[PDB]
């Protein structure tokens, strides 16, 4: 389904994409922190675990993540507990590896950023 | 110990459903209780172990302003980890400042809060170790029958539940948005906590009610945002609120310091 969306759909795709822009900043602006580009900013792990907090509505105490990661290892973490805390919102465990993420892949991140899109429209 | 069975329990009607689990209205042997039944992912052997040795501590029956947790049903044999406690008619502190439809509590009944508060903190400080995972705030203080506040031992946190996630930073002091608990001192952690429900207390507001929890967190952490300390109240009341949410824990008086304050504070 999303497959087809990424590999054939590119006019479609820019649509997805300019809002997926408008969702994470209507969230992270109110944390002073603008996305301006979606293939990179979200491969270190700290935007996702900030948003699902946004999103799910608690604070995540600085000492339970890598706020400022200082390797890749750190970045797989980071990830790793914002699919965790995905999965807490009832989300079922995503299909990327978190690996994928941290390496940009643009496919693995759009997808979860969609389907976080997809479960939390109304969220303001 | 047991525990508490299961299948003794009278679930009258459902009061909550949150990230947390379930809250009912129920009977037990003769008592008016809440049932908590937690939900929580990847239960396991040894987080079910974790349950049945954190609960007895929460049993405290020696303190009139401590509501202690009545017990609590292992699981297995029960469908869920499930606690339970006496129902407290006017709901929590929370309920009765700022969802309180029918009355609006006078000045003194909230300096006879803040005294309940203080009394049930100095006595759970009291406890070696402390009890871990516990903050106060105005959601995890009850009100009695006959105004008495109670702190809640039905909301410590078990190590098992929603770890990672904070759903009142408003009360929590900034070290201890930052810092994990070992590497802070907790009870002057716990004052700023008590600092804030003064606060509340004084404007009858929800602390940075504009704000979502991970602003509150991120801002109060990271970016030094305060309570602005209400306008025109007594110097009193303000060099006590001041003192108790001092940037230095260090400098933060003791709740066993602070009761006879609020003593004078009833009647001098
Ligand atoms: N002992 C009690 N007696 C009467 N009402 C209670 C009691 N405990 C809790 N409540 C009521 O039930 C409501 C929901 O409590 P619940 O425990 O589900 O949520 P919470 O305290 O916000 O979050 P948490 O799941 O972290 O404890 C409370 O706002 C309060 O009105
Ligand atoms: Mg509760």
């Amino acid at each position: 389904a999303f497959d087809t969306l990424f590999d054939h759909a590119p006019d479609k795709l820019n649509v997805v994409k300019k809002t997926l822009i408008t969702f994470v900043n209507k969230h992270l602006n109110k944390l002073n922190l603008e996305v301006t580009e979606l293939e990179t900013q979200f491969a270190d792990g700290v935007y996702l675990v900030l948003l699902m907090g946004l999103l799910e509505g608690y604070f995540v105490p600085l000492h339970s993540f890598f706020l400022t990661p200082d390797s890749f290892e750190q970045k797989v973490l980071n990830v790793s507990f914002a699919f965790e805390l995905m999965q807490d919102g009832g989300l079922e465990k995503p299909k990327p590896r978190p690996e994928d993420i941290v390496n940009c892949d643009l496919k693995s991140t759009l997808r979860v950023l969609y389907n976080l899109f997809t479960k939390y429209r109304n969220v303001e | 110990h047991s525990g508490i069975d299961f299948k003794q329990l009278n679930f009258l009607t459902k009061l909550n459903e949150n990230h947390s689990g379930e809250l009912w209205k129920g009977r037990w042997q003769g008592n008016d209780i809440v049932v908590k039944v937690l939900k929580v992912r990847d239960w396991s052997t040894r987080k079910s172990r974790d349950f049945n040795e954190e609960c007895p501590r929460l049993r405290i029956f020696s303190h009139p302003n401590v509501l202690p947790v009545l017990g609590a049903c292992q699981s297995p044999p029960a469908p869920h980890p499930t606690l339970i406690t006496h129902w407290m008619p006017y709901g929590s502190l929370y309920n009765v400042l700022h969802e309180g439809t029918n009355f609006v509590v006078d000045q003194s009944q909230a300096v006879k809060f803040a005294l309940d508060m203080a009394r049930g903190m100095a006595f759970l400080h009291t406890l070696e170790p402390l009890i871990p995972r516990h903050a106060l705030n105005s959601r995890s203080v009850m009100i009695d029958e006959d105004m008495t506040a109670r702190i809640s031992m039905a909301d410590v946190k078990f190590s098992f539940q929603s770890p990672g996630r904070m759903y009142a930073p408003a009360w929590v002091a900034p070290e201890a948005l930052q810092k994990k608990p070992e590497d802070t001192n907790r009870r002057s952690a716990d004052m700023w906590s008590f600092a804030v429900l003064l606060w509340e207390l004084v404007t009858r507001e929800v602390p940075f009610a504009d704000l979502s929890n991970m602003e509150i967190g991120m801002k109060v952490a990271l970016e030094g945002l305060r309570p602005t300390i209400p306008p025109g109240i007594s110097p009193h009341v303000s060099k006590l609120m001041k003192i108790c949410m001092n940037e230095d824990p260090a400098k933060r008086p003791k709740f066993d310091m602070i009761v006879p304050i609020l003593e004078k504070m009833q009647d001098k």
